This record gives structure tokens, C-alpha cells and sequence, in this order.
RNA sequence: GGUGGCAAUGGCUAACCUUUUAUCUGGGCAGCCGAAGCGAAAGCAACAUGUGCGCAGCCUUUUGGCGAGGCACGACGUAU
RNA sequence: CUGGGGGGCACCAACCUCCAAAACUAAAUACUCCUUGAGACCGAUAGCGAAAUAGUAGGGUGACCGAACGCUGAAAAGUACCCCGAGAAGGGAGGUGCAAAGUGCCUGAAACCUGAUAGUGAUGGAACGAUACGGCAUGAAAGGAUCUCUGGCAUGAAGGA
RNA sequence: UUAUGCUAUCAGGUGGAUGGCUCGGCUCAAGAGCUUAUGAAGGACGUGCCAAGCUGCGAUAAGCCCGGGGUAGGUG
């Protein structure tokens, strides 16, 4: 705190001397009080007794990284600048495991020919992709 | 943009265009951020020893005894090892751990830098700021001033050029410090007069270094601190053709 | 001008912000136009709370050739499709040539303000 | 021989406060007069008993004469003529400072004398 | 919180190297946060605006109109 | 060896991967008695307990606890000679020094003690003072000169005989 | 000449604060890093012309011999 503040207050913005004593002004150490006289302030923080669920090991799970039709469309133009796409024919032939996704949603609106290879495709996904004429490839 | 450039004549023989550094806006605040982070940076550690004040049995007495409840020595009455007691700990003293270093983003730090090099173009910046000069802002050097190797050579240049009256305010205004500075080393105050900027090491660094207040330095190893000395940009400066080319895109 | 916008206004550090106030409240007399007291206004707000404004978001809501205020910065992200004019406080270099690209221009306040004594049109954007 | 590593106060003292026996002969040193320069060719000297010297500093600007006795560990030469009195009455030699004398007569009587001076 | 740099084509580097003595200049994409959520888990995967009220500001017959941000709906992802 | 182990509960099968129960091995790292350098560090009740005749004086049967003390002057030029005194005490006079700074001697605050000056005082009632009016003392510098004192004239708000 | 006293200022005593100075302390960095039965570190006693303490030294006792550096004084 701003101790010039309180040159010439004595108690320091405290109250009474009696109060800053120790431990049992803040009513016990660290998150102490569960539930006896703490209960309300447990739960309100997000702290509150329980176990639920189970965990699997990491060795198997994954975590699948996404990217939505819309974006995948919008910044086309710039993917074949970088020279990660290709433009043969005109359709955009754009693989997305170079880029580093592995799965394909559907949010959003397509308008240029994409034919888009990967290994995941949420059926919204696929049926835009396809309303637009373009092809989908489920890359392996 | 473009600027004379003078011989050791003192004589304009070209006219150069300056890179895009030169053209930039004043920002204070970022060269005071800049500043006082390197030299936050310079800092050394330091703190009384680990144990000073408490190496000690004292008891206290209790009470019954008449007297206070002070820790005293075992064999006598004599308070130890508090705060208000003589020869006791220091509350809340320096620690050796503390860590003072600060931080500056690099893209701010280079913005600092460009905003520091552009100052030294106005020429009402470099006035106000304490020095005293009869050129045309910005100094600009052809590249034998590299070549320089005697400090009676560069003497006799910056006569020619009318930035030696800066060199002699220097010289004359180091004056004795006040107070406990003069027995830990800093025992005088300087004046900060002209830096030279060259292109690549060269004898220019080594005849260009005994003169009073004047620092040289190569584009390579510019910072805040010796273009705004105190937190003050406006500080008077010389430059050479080579110097002018390497800061095409140097902090951008 | 009370003390209070003497405060808010002691509190800045940038030059150039600190300038805009003040020639935005006497251009404002001048004209007798309140859209530069209202902007004067808003720059002098938390600077934590100002304006940062999407390109496509101007897509959405202007039409062709429209005249803005954004007392921030204009990003880049999206698709501009017709010319505007976008008099922004700051722009991002991608937001710049993309409105470059488009057809516009990327004219600081000072310019606008100078070119254009009343703001007889002027978009107010956030 | 002491760098520009010893740029405190506290070291700068301590070396010559504390200094070995050999060293302090250097610190009896004064400047040689021009002809006595351009015949050694070292801009200075040092004192040695015998030899006269030229106050420069002091209440005895000009007065000349030999010297007529050196201490190395007080750091101080005896002069010649340069004299206080007691209260009763009693002359008496006061102590100098060997940069505030010009030699003008060297004593040469050791024969490394010449090479003690320079190389 | 006050003030700043950069800004979805995001922000910052850590250890370390270049240190020419601790500064400093230039590298360093490992990694962290943001960018998609729901669910114990397997797993599945959304509006890049469809409607209304309306402050500031602008236009105007000084009464109305347009109306960023704001508020209220509608529609959709997932769990039960 | 046509062998054996492992692949986060046990066993079976496929696949992947290794060869224990013997041994050595530089560099990158840790520390500070010690040597050198540097300091937005302390500056004598501080900084190490110790600016060291300091782990000392001193205290405890013992394990062990543990202080205080820096500084004449540029140069001793460290007070000659005379009087008092029992005096190698000390005082006076007289000298040295820009200046007594006269030996634990730079500057030299307050508490406390001695004397002098101003006010008051042996009929007198107390938180030791604030405000207004008088006596006595002082009022050189740094404070005033349409300023201090005494009156006349013009305008005079609320109030108003 | 009102004594014993009270208040304020001045001169002196006592005392050792403040200021100025400081061969000391502390922290960080760079180096360097084992020694002893061929008797170590540590201790007791002795050793000086006048010498009690500390420091050095050991009945050859603030010390002896040789090589180099240094040059006119030395005796912590
Ligand atoms: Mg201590
Ligand atoms: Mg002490």
C-alpha cells in the first residue's frame, strides 16, 4: 500500500489496532474454513467439494485442431499467394494437413470452387463444400 | 530526405538522400520508457549480510521483573536481536534477490529508437536542450571522417564545421559533485556535447575519444541512452555517407 | 471545459492525442458543429476502452462512398468490397492495403478535419 | 603499475598508504630543470641528498640549496636554508614536499646513478 | 485500474548465441495466451446478420427521417 | 538362442523394441578460505560481534554468552623567560601559529549547573495558554515612509436615532 | 539591595548530538583451488638496548644463506 498515505495515521488504514494481528483475522491459512464459516465465499469462488467423472490416459487421447469452411474460403486468395495452395483449373486444390488441421467445420458461407482434402468433415461441412460444386477428399 | 553533405574543408560537395528513419514523429514518453529500462538493466545487486543483527541468544525476562519485554542477554540487561534495539536487524532491508530488471517490447523499443533519431533533424530540439551550434541541421560527413587518427584532425574539423564551442562548454562545465557520490567514485558531473556515428570500426573510434564529452559509436551499437541523454532527445550528432546507408531499413 | 476534462486530459502522454483535443474543441467553436466536441469527447475516454473496428464490419453497415470517424484503430479481418473513405485515428498495415486495394483512402483526423470544415455527413462508427 | 581498474578512492589510498619500501623511493620524485631535461631526456628525476633543488610552492618561492636529509616512509625531503624556530629560540629544518622542487645540480656519486634515472 | 506498442496475414518470446565486461545491437517459433463450444466419457460441431425499439451524430419543413455502439427477439451447436 | 526381458490390473494371441544380474570414462554444472574488479550499497548507536593491543576486556564449574573506544596543525613551530605556590600540581603575565585547534586537542546542540541582564515579587489560587486593551524594557541588519499618529472633506451597504 | 523564588535571553562549565572526512564493512562478477609421519592446522613458553600488548620469528629466535629486480638510505 501507499505508505507516505499514512505517515501520521497510527492504525494504517485498519481500523483499530486490534484488527492485522495475524492468521485469525482472515479466519485461517489459505483456503481454510471449507465448510464450517466459509462455505458461502467456497462457493461463490469455485471451490466446492466434489469429485465427478473419470479421466482417460493422454497416450490415446487427441485433440483434433479445426478451422471452419468460411475461414478456409475468405483467406484462399493469400493460401495460393504463400504457395500453399494450387490453382489448377481454377479450383482451389487446398490440403489442409500441410497447414496442420485435422478436422473441417461447416460455419460459414463458400462461393469459390474448393476441392479440400483432409481427414475429417462435419456433414454441414461437406454438404456447403458440395453446394458450391466443389470436392472434398478425405485424405489418407 | 536529402541534406548537404560537407568535406573536412567544410566545404558542400554532394547532396544525399537521408532513408525513411529520419522521417518520423516525436514521441517522449516511449524514449522515457526506453531509457529507463536499460538502465534499470544496469543495475547491480546488493543487501546487508544473511544473518546481520541475529546472531544471538537472547531471552527475555518475562514479566515481574520491572522492566520491559525486549529480548535481553542471558547473563545481563541488555536489550538484542529487534528492530528498535541497538545493534539489532533492520526491518524490511535490501535483498540481494530482488529482481529489478525491466522489460521493453522490441517493436516499441525500436519505435523509441526511430523516434530518437528523428529529433536530431529539429533543429529547435537540439537547441533548447542545452547545446550550442552554428550548423544546418542535420550534420552530414563525407566517409574519409572514418579515416581521421589523430585528435588535432578532428579538432580541426569540428572547428570548421562550427560544433567546437559544444566541445569547449563541455571541457569547461565538468564541475566537482555534491554529497556522497565523491567517495564511492563519481566524483564529477559531465556535459554531454556531440556523437558521431560511423558505418564500420574504423581509427575514427580511437582519435575521436579523448575529446571532452564527445562519444563515437558505429550504427550497430546505437540505443536510447546516448540519444536521449536523461530522458531528453535533442542531442547534437554527426553522420557519414556509409552511416546513411546502413539505415535503410535499420529499426524497422 | 471544467476540471474534470482538465484532468482526463492532464492524464495523456501522447502529444499527438493531446493536440487533437484541443484543435477539435476550437474547430468545434468555429463551426459551431458539435460532431468535433463529440469526438474530442470520446478520444478523451479510459484508453482502455477505445475503438477497434474490423473491415468487416464497415462492409456490413456502410454503403458505397460513405465518409467515417473511428476515434481508434481500424483492423483487418474480413473482406471490403467497394470504395469507402475511412478517416481513422490509426490503421493497421493490412487494414491499409486492403482499403488501398478496395479503392479508398486511410486520411488521418487532422486531414479530414482540414478538408472538411462542418462534417456535413459523417459516420460516427465504433 | 596500477591500472584503470583502480579507479576508487579506497584502492588508490590503500596502494599508497601501504606501500612496500621499494615503491616509495618513486614517490620521491621532482622535475628537472631544462637543461638537465634535454641532456637525460626523462622529463623528471628523483631527489636524492646532495643535490640542489629551487623551492617552487610555499612560503620560500625561490630560495635554493641542497638537500640535506630524506625520509622515504614520511614522504618528505629536508632543504637548506628552509627553517622554523622554536619558542625559546632554535632553528630548525622543516619538512618538504619533493614535487614542489626543481633540481637544478644532480649528485653523481654511486655510478648508477645515470642508469637509476632512465632504463 | 491509468498510460502505451502491435493486432486474426494475432501478441510475446524462454534458455542460449553474438557481449567487444554484467549495459547494448541482431538472432532464438521450443513454448504460452487468443482463434469453438458442449459433455463424466466415447463423440459430435454453430448466425462473417433474419426482425424490432432507439442514444449520440448527420439531414430536415425544428417535426420527422437515417441510425455505428446498446437493448429485446428469432434461428442454430451440444448435454440431459 | 529352437533362448530371455519390456510395451503403467492378470492371462492368451498379433505386432514393435531391446540383451540385465561385471568395469571404466573427459566437457557443459555446484561452491567460496583465497586473488582481482565493480557498486542508485553503509558512513562510526550505521556497516561484520570487531575502522581490529576484537572473539578482546568481561561473564559462566562447563557447554557457552560477549562489549566501548576514529579526527591537533600546512609545518610540533607541543608554550621560552618572570611572579605566586610545599610542588614535575595549578594560576598569572608573556609568547608560537591565518586561526588555540593546548594533547581522548575538527565543529561543539539539548537536558543539567554557575553568574548577569529585563519584567515581577513576602494579602496570595492553579493545565502554565488563545483573543482584546494597558504598564515597563527593547525595536542596528534582514520589515513599512500617502507608512505610524492626529484631524478636515466627498460617496456611503445592512441598520438608523 | 525584596529574602527564598517564577518567566525569557546572554556568558561560562559539563556533555558529546549535528555537519564534513574515512587505510573499514557488505553484495555481485571474473579467476584459482587441496595440504600433512621429510611431522600439518592449532596451542603453550620464549625472543627486542631501553619492550607491557599485538604482529613476526624459534636457543642461528621482529631473524641466517643464494639468484634476480631496485637504488640511497634502514632499524614492524
Ligand atoms: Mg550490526
Ligand atoms: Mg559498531
Amino acid at each position: 500500500m501507499d505508505t507516505k498515505k499514512f505517515r501520521g495515521s497510527r492504525t494504517c488504514g485498519g481500523g483499530t489496532h486490534k484488527n492485522r494481528r495475524g492468521a485469525g483475522n482472515r479466519g485461517g491459512r489459505g483456503k481454510a474454513g471449507g465448510c464450517k464459516h466459509h462455505f458461502v465465499r467456497a462457493m461463490m469462488r469455485g471451490y466446492s467439494y466434489g469429485k465427478h467423472g473419470f479421466k482417460r490416459p493422454d497416450e490415446v487421447s487427441r485433440d483434433v485442431s479445426i478451422v471452419n469452411v468460411g475461414e478456409l474460403d475468405e483467406l484462399a486468395s493469400y493460401l495460393v499467394e504463400e504457395g500453399l495452395a494450387e490453382v489448377k483449373d481454377g479450383a482451389y486444390h487446398i490440403n489442409l494437413e500441410n497447414l496442420g488441421i485435422e478436422k473441417v467445420l461447416g460455419s460459414g458461407r463458400v462461393t469459390k470452387n474448393l476441392v479440400v482434402t483432409s481427414e475429417e468433415f462435419s456433414a454441414s461441412a461437406r454438404e456447403k463444400i458440395e453446394n458450391a460444386g466443389g470436392s472434398c477428399i478425405d485424405a489418407e | 530526405a536529402t541534406a548537404k553533405t560537407i568535406d573536412l574543408t567544410g566545404k558542400a560537395v554532394g547532396e544525399v538522400e537521408l532513408p525513411a528513419v529520419f522521417d518520423a514523429d516525436y514521441r517522449p514518453d516511449l524514449i522515457k520508457k526506453a531509457v529507463l529500462a536499460a538502465q534499470a538493466n544496469r543495475l547491480q545487486p546488493y543487501g546487508p549480510r544473511l544473518y546481520s543483527g541475529m546472531e544471538t541468544s537472547a531471552r527475555g525476562w518475562g514479566s515481574g521483573r520491572g522492566v520491559s519485554h525486549v529480548p535481553r542477554l542471558v547473563n545481563s540487561s541488555r536489550a538484542a536481536r529487534v528492530p528498535h534495539a541497538k545493534g539489532g536487524r533492520r526491518a524490511h532491508p535490501p535483498k540481494p534477490e530482488a529482481d529489478r530488471s525491466e522489460k521493453v517490447n522490441t517493436k516499441e523499443r525500436r519505435y523509441a529508437i526511430r523516434s530518437a533519431i528523428a529529433a536530431t533533424t529539429d533543429p529547435t530540439l537540439v537547441s533548447l536542450r542545452g547545446h550550442i551550434f552554428e550548423a544546418e541541421l542535420p550534420i552530414v560527413a563525407v566517409n574519409d571522417l572514418e579515416s581521421l587518427e589523430r585528435t588535432k584532425q578532428v579538432i580541426e574539423f569540428l572547428e570548421a564545421a562550427g560544433l567546437y564551442e559544444d566541445v569547449l562548454r563541455a571541457k569547461y562545465g565538468r564541475h566537482i559533485r555534491a554529497g556522497r557520490g565523491k567517495l564511492r567514485g563519481r566524483k564529477y558531473k559531465h556535459k554531454k556535447s556531440v556523437l558521431i556515428v560511423a558505418g564500420e570500426n574504423t581509427p575514427i573510434l580511437k582519435a575521436a575519444r579523448n575529446l571532452s564529452g564527445v562519444d563515437v559509436v558505429t550504427v550497430d551499437s546505437l540505443n536510447a541512452e546516448l540519444l536521449a541523454p536523461g530522458t531528453h532527445a535533442g542531442r547534437l550528432t554527426v553522420w557519414t555517407e556509409s552511416a546513411i546507408g546502413k539505415l535503410e531499413g535499420a529499426f524497422q | 471545459m471544467g476540471k474534470k476534462s482538465l484532468v482526463k486530459l492532464t492524464r495523456k502522454t501522447n502529444p499527438r492525442i493531446v493536440s487533437l483535443i484541443l484543435t477539435l474543441k476550437e474547430r468545434a467553436n468555429g463551426d459551431s458543429a458539435p460532431i468535433w466536441k463529440d469526438i474530442a469527447k470520446r478520444l478523451e475516454a479510459p484508453s482502455r476502452n477505445y475503438a477497434a473496428v474490423n473491415i468487416s464490419k464497415i462492409n456490413r453497415h456502410t454503403a458505397e462512398d460513405d465518409v467515417l470517424l473511428i476515434p481508434g484503430k481500424v483492423l483487418g479481418a474480413g473482406l471490403l468490397d467497394h470504395p469507402v473513405t475511412i478517416a481513422a485515428l490509426t490503421f493497421s498495415d493490412s487494414a491499409f492495403e486492403k482499403i488501398t486495394e478496395a479503392g479508398g483512402k486511410c486520411l488521418s483526423l487532422e486531414e479530414i478535419m482540414e478538408a472538411n470544415p462542418k462534417g456535413s455527413g459523417i459516420r460516427i462508427f465504433r | 603499475m596500477i591500472a584503470m581498474v583502480s579507479k576508487q578512492p579506497r584502492k588508490q589510498r590503500k596502494a599508497r598508504y601501504a606501500a612496500p619500501l621499494h615503491i616509495r623511493q618513486k614517490f620521491m620524485g621532482a622535475r628537472l630543470s631544462e637543461a638537465l631535461t634535454k641532456e637525460y631526456g626523462t622529463r623528471s628525476a628523483a631527489v636524492i641528498t646532495g643535490d640542489t633543488v629551487k623551492v617552487m610552492r610555499g612560503d620560500f618561492k625561490g630560495t635554493e640549496g641542497k638537500v640535506q636529509s630524506v625520509s622515504l616512509m614520511d614522504g618528505t625531503i629536508t632543504v637548506d636554508g628552509v627553517i622554523s624556530t622554536k619558542v625559546d629560540g632554535t632553528e630548525v629544518p622543516r619538512p618538504l614536499n619533493p614535487s614542489n622542487v626543481m633540481i637544478t645540480k644532480l649528485e653523481m656519486k654511486d655510478g648508477r646513478r645515470a642508469s637509476s634515472i632512465k632504463k
